[PDB]
């Protein structure tokens, strides 16, 4: 029966080549004599090119393969909540069997153009930066990009945590469930992260699909789609979920390892043509559904790796085009003590206003204005000793915002203490401190406010902004207590 | 005839056919299936076996799978019937609103007019923006690079324009998304729904709409421009219209061909470009053009990777270009709208013999003012004075509001003919409005509102 | 079962098979040979046809030459009598001191531990070198990677860290040499011998050595760290006990890889590398690691091709590692030792909450000063140092005299800088550090802090300097 079975003609490199399987179909998941499974990428006119999900030493020449009616599908919803599974939804946590009881393909099509509205509902991060200045809303495609270890993780770790008080509160619509797809790491490191979410109690809303080092290529490649699949159910049932995709350069590199041992024509740094396609498919499939479609959102962060902080090699270019903005991290930043190491000037996301409470949109107009003009003269401030006070107060105000956008890890923002902290130094209060003490002012200054002022920060989400009440107490705290400070 | 599947490679199927080979371009329908899959046949292998690129994707297909050739290349809708419409690359509605029921299809591949076609007139197409008609003026059958994107404005200009021509000359536009994000996508369709340059209710939309949106394959975002211009060429050929195409973006074509190509197997070229990357560009841009019937004029979005001028994406794309539009995010923070940057953006047709010598010269003392302005915005006697004053008021003049605009801003919009254009900045390059305050020149049409302005704020 | 060589290319063999096709990674033996020389199969070509890799030289090869498939991959012995022994890629004693007497064996191909497996313990582990504690500290049981262009200091590194951490260790060590200098293994040897690390005539030894030099065949060097590799996870499995593995040089298995890649019949990557550089990587790097049933301590050499941190080997590297410690041509050749990048080197615990805020206060105080430093010298290259502000140029001398600091005379490098080793404890070097952040040796020349040890060294060395 060479119809609906085959054998192996030849094995290596995790590429089968298969004669027979007459009606196998494109894409479809076949599984070997010993028990391994494999994806028919390649249909050719005298065989079938088949990547393995697994340690090729199981398949010899002549091992008969199978099809199953196979369904390359993953389990999805609430049971896998605070679980950690690999590429296909098999537990690896050793805690049991995952509870499921939906199931869905994980290679679909986006939504269309009609089924989405245009993205409104903030996704908050928590993050001064971000929140203010690089805003991301529901729905939203946002790509986290930089070099090796200028915190591209930490983004999205803080962005997890910061969800805790939505999903704590009562306002179901303000939730948001999380979804963490590790591709390429190793697995000590992936612990290390499942820790941090734990102690921090964000795995009960967190969902961690890991495809690692170690994992043969074709699960690397399954994983972001796998997690794609069960944030679609989140999308499509009215709520609101959130993607990460820790990264996508490691994704394209198992990819190509398949792409070229099958053969298929090398491009660019020997990416594949369809390469683009691949990261497209993924993420169009995050989107912001209309209320006729019960309203529901997947918002991707997908993660991008520079070498030597080139945006513009092969996987990078394409994400950014893909995506509706982008969040630029630098070394040189990093180690200058700009953390989180945004560059504030050539991070973009072109959702912008929309994805900002009203309370965030009355200071960080102001704060992207100053900053803007500050850019442009930042390069002689250790130069500009003589020039006029116009381009020295420029110097002073924005080197001062630039402090009050350094923020410690693990410790994600409520947007009225963010709006609180761009207040003062957007009205000036903050003008004739020195700049190296900011940072320690405003770690006191938070804890002051949150621990004593929480009428005022009430009073601030309560109006959805800050009132002229609110005004002259934020006035008063700030100025007789950086009187204190300074002593 | 019918053919047969005999190998899927991603979104590239070999399809082997008994009696008559579909020729190169032709478009066959893959049976068996939920939504139409669409192959254009690529190469001919020999043996009977032709290589095509899919207009949609793979999975699920079977080597054995029933093809039948259409007979010709991919075959869309033309004509009224697509304005306020959306369809794909292979001419079908993605708007959920039924059939395209035009009385006309055209084959999406077409030659570009014959050299005995081609019109040496070199005319002006007017915008009634000002900064564009007076300092970098569209010509009729001409491309335009538009620069920027985000925050500057660019999809009001494009719905003014749409608004604009329509509105002067009676010619449609066809808007070509090319590589079209799904979200914006979206986004543009209800802009343009809420500026009424599309209208669901009745006959009177401006534009259709043709979307190849990222998450298709190689070959669908390789040959939705070429879709995008067949509906426009019906509107030029059949109807005698002067038509505005927009691309956007015309990296994201040349991208997709590159796809294309190396899924092909064919080498790549410098820089990792396709080897036919100036005859990919050619054969579609020569059909934007002024012929004997009308034009075709193009407004290109540009993309320019690395930054680099030089690359040979944009550098071929250049060739191709008789102008610019350059949006700025420095000209709007100075709240300039529409935020044409007036000394970047160039216009090949800012020629005495080709525009007036009153055009010409308006242009270049308003070039000239600005450049000055900002030449003494460094460092004033009388002389000096007087032109930045005068340059202060000609920025402002260099602003508009936009009729497409008047839902948000709540102002009234503003077509300015040529001749009110040229004069207005005229004047107060003879001072003739020196008398007159600053303020008065921001957001008016007609140099008299300007005047107008000036006595309300007594 | 039997097969015959059909061909040969450099390291690449193919063997056919009349009956049993031998599963790719077994070990196959050459028939007819002086030495054993292995075959590890690696593809099924089909036309019951196997290709497969030597394990040493191809010359004298036969195309009908017996082959005889073993059963199994190559196994060597494992186990506490391969303390105080060198062994090559396939177990055999290099040191002339006859059969390594154990009775336990083990293959060098193996699952990695899974994901439950995993720990999350992270305590400092204490080099006594400056820059490395202060400002990219190792964990124990962590993973640790020494990057480096040919020639700038990665060797000397590792041998100071045996020394520092190795020599005093309680547990077991294993030093795998992947690639490297036939010269360092006799150096090292003979070091050993006399450390009393390796003893020759009782069972105290505390070292397993595997080697397979760059005088090997790829084969052997695509190999070698799997065998020093596995001899590890049996003392870290078998004896529970706290393991130190250090290889030179692990770039080296990658580079194997390459050299007989093509032969392989593969279309090459990026930079003339196998497709399969990452997942190669992965299932070897995955293998080396601490878990709940015990700790290895892992330092690894990683070579950088083109001094290029681009270049895919080591860039595919750095995922792999918790603690990373970057040295620079640009810095070594200002004579500034160790060669460490303090401004491209990271590690896991540089958190406040794990080494305390004063130690990561001075870490990024100094990193701060130093990429302060880095984008302003340009700038006063050309338009003068007369043109900065005192506080600039109060920064400038500071950030010079930190980079001074940070340099330290190795014990292992003594032959080479004329200085006697010296160690620094934790407590001191954030001590000296502080001090010099806070001013407080502003009135002190430059070079007083060059190549020293602890900061009263460059306090006495102000004085030397003067008369
Ligand atoms: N806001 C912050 N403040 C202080 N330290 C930070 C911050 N964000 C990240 N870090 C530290 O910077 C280091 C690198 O951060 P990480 O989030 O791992 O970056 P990455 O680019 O994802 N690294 P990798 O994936 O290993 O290349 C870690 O040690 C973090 O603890
Ligand atoms: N800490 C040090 N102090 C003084 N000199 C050093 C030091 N480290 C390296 N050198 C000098 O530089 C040489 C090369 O150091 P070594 O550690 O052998 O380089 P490597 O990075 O291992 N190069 P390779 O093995 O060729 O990839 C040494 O032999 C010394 O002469
Ligand atoms: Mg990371
Ligand atoms: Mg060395």
């Amino acid at each position: 029966d060479l119809e609906e079975t085959g054998r192996v003609l030849s094995i290596g490199d995790g590429i089968a080549r298969v004669h027979g399987l007459r009606n196998v179909q494109a894409e479809e998941m076949v599984e070997f004599s010993s028990g391994l499974k494999g994806m028919s990428l390649n249909l050719e006119p005298d065989n079938v090119g088949v990547v393995v999900f697994g340690n090729d030493k199981l398949i010899k020449e002549g091992d008969i393969v199978k099809r199953t009616g196979a369904i390359v599908d993953v389990p999805v919803g609430e049971e896998l909540l605070g679980r950690v599974v690999d590429a296909l939804g098999n537990a690896i946590d050793g805690k049991g069997p995952i509870g499921s009881k939906a199931r869905r393909r994980v290679g679909l099509k986006a939504p269309g153009i009609i089924p989405r509205i245009s993205v409104r509902e903030p996704m908050q991060t928590g993050i001064k930066a971000v929140d203010s200045l690089v805003p991301i809303g529901r729905g939203q495609r946002e790509l986290i990009i930089g070099d090796r270890q200028t915190g591209k993780t930490s983004i999205a770790i803080d962005t997890i945590i910061n969800q805790k008080r939505f999903n704590d509160g009562t306002d179901e619509k303000k939730k948001l469930y999380c979804i963490y797809v590790a591709i390429g790491q190793k697995r000590s490191t992936v612990a290390q992260l499942v820790k941090r979410l734990t102690d921090a109690d964000a795995m009960k809303y967190t969902i961690v699909v890991s495809a690692t080092a170690s994992d043969a290529a074709p699960l690397q490649y399954l994983a972001p789609y796998s997690g794609c699949s069960m944030g679609e159910y989140f999308r499509d049932n009215g709520k609101h979920a959130l993607i990460i995709y820790d990264d996508l350069s490691k994704q394209a590199v198992a990819y190509r390892q398949m792409s070229l041992l099958l053969r298929r024509p090398p491009g660019r740094e020997a990416y594949p043509g369809d390469v683009f396609y691949l990261h497209s498919r993924l993420l169009e499939r995050a989107a912001k559904m209309n209320d006729a479609f019960g309203g529901g959102s997947l918002t991707a962060l997908p993660v991008i790796e520079t070498q030597a902080g080139d945006v513009s090699a092969y996987i990078p270019t394409n994400v950014i085009s893909i995506t509706d903005g982008q969040i630029f991290l630098e070394t040189e930043l990093f180690y200058k003590g700009i953390r989180p190491a945004i560059n504030v000037g050539l991070s973009v996301s072109r959702v912008g206003s929309a994805a900002q409470t009203r309370a965030m949109k009355q200071v960080a107009g102001t704060m992207k204005l100053e900053l803007a003009q500050y850019r442009e003269v930042a390069a002689f401030a250790q130069f500009g000793s003589d020039l006029d006070a116009a381009t020295q107060q420029l110097l002073s105000r924005g080197v001062r915002l630039t402090e009050l956008l350094k923020q410690g890890q693990y410790s994600p923002m409520a947007i009225e203490e963010q709006v609180a902290v761009i207040y003062a130094g957007v009205r000036g209060y903050l003008d004739k401190l020195e700049p190296s003490k900011i940072t320690k002012f405003e770690n006191a200054f938070l804890s002051h406010v949150i621990s004593q002022h929480q009428a005022l920060l009430g009073k601030i989400r309560t109006d959805g902004k800050i009132s002229e009440e609110s005004d002259a107490k934020l006035k008063e705290i700030v100025t007789n207590f950086l009187a204190g400070f300074e002593a | 005839t019918t053919g047969r599947i005999v190998a899927v490679i991603g979104a590239v199927v070999d399809v082997q056919f008994d009696e008559g080979l579909p020729p190169i371009l032709n478009a066959l329908e893959v049976q068996g299936r939920e939504t139409r899959l669409v192959l254009e046949v690529a190469q001919h292998l020999g043996e009977s076996t032709v290589r095509t690129i899919a207009m949609d994707g793979t999975e699920g297909l079977v080597r054995g799978q029933k093809v039948l050739d259409s007979g010709a290349p991919i075959r869309i809708p033309v004509g009224p019937e697509t304005l306020g419409r959306i369809m794909n690359v292979i001419g079908e509605p993605i708007d959920e609103r039924g059939p395209i029921k035009t009385k006309q299809f055209a084959a999406i591949h077409a030659e570009a007019p014959e050299f005995v076609e081609m019109s040496v007139e070199q005319e002006i197409l007017v915008t009634g923006i000002k900064v564009v008609d007076l300092l970098a003026p569209y010509a009729k059958g001409g491309k335009i690079g538009l620069f920027g994107g985000a925050g500057v404005g660019k999809t009001v200009l494009i719905m003014e324009l749409i608004n604009n021509v329509a509105k002067a000359h009676g010619g449609y536009s066809v808007f070509a998304g090319v590589g079209e994000r799904t979200r914006e996508g979206n986004d543009l369709y209800h802009e343009m729904i809420e500026s009424g340059v599309i209208n669901l209710k009745d006959a009177t939309s401006k534009v259709a709409l043709v979307y190849g949106q990222m998450n298709e394959p190689p070959g669908a975002r390789a040959r939705v421009a070429l879709t995008g211009l067949t509906v426009a060429e019906y509107f030029r050929d059949q109807e005698g219209q002067d038509v505005l195409l927009f691309i956007d973006n015309i990296f994201r074509f040349t991208q997709a061909g590159s796809e294309v190509s190396a899924l092909l197997g064919r080498i790549p070229s410098a820089v990792g470009y396709q080897p036919t990357l100036a005859t990919d560009m050619g054969t579609m841009q020569e059909r934007i053009t002024t012929t004997k019937k009308g034009s075709i004029t193009s407004v290109q979005a540009i993309y320019v990777p690395a930054d680099d001028l030089t690359d040979p994406a944009p550098a071929t794309t250049f060739a191709h270009l008789d102008a610019t539009t350059v949006l700025s995010r420095a000209i709007a923070e100075l709240g300039i709208y529409p935020a044409v940057d007036p000394l970047d953006s160039t216009s090949r047709i800012m020629d005495p013999n080709i525009v007036g010598s009153e055009h010409y010269d308006v242009a270049r003392g308003v070039q000239k003012i600005l450049q000055d302005y900002k030449s003494l915005q460094d460092i004033l006697s009388e002389e000096d004075k007087l032109t930045v004053s005068r340059a202060r008021k000609i920025q402002r003049f260099l602003s508009q509001p936009f009729q497409v605009a008047e839902v948000f801003t709540g102002h009234l919009g503003k077509l300015v003919p040529l001749k009110e254009t040229i004069k207005g900045f005229q004047q107060i390059l003879a001072g003739e409005y020196d008398h007159l305050p600053e303020q008065a020149f921001y957001m008016v049409g007609p140099i008299e509102e300007a005047v107008a302005k000036a006595d309300k704020l007594a």
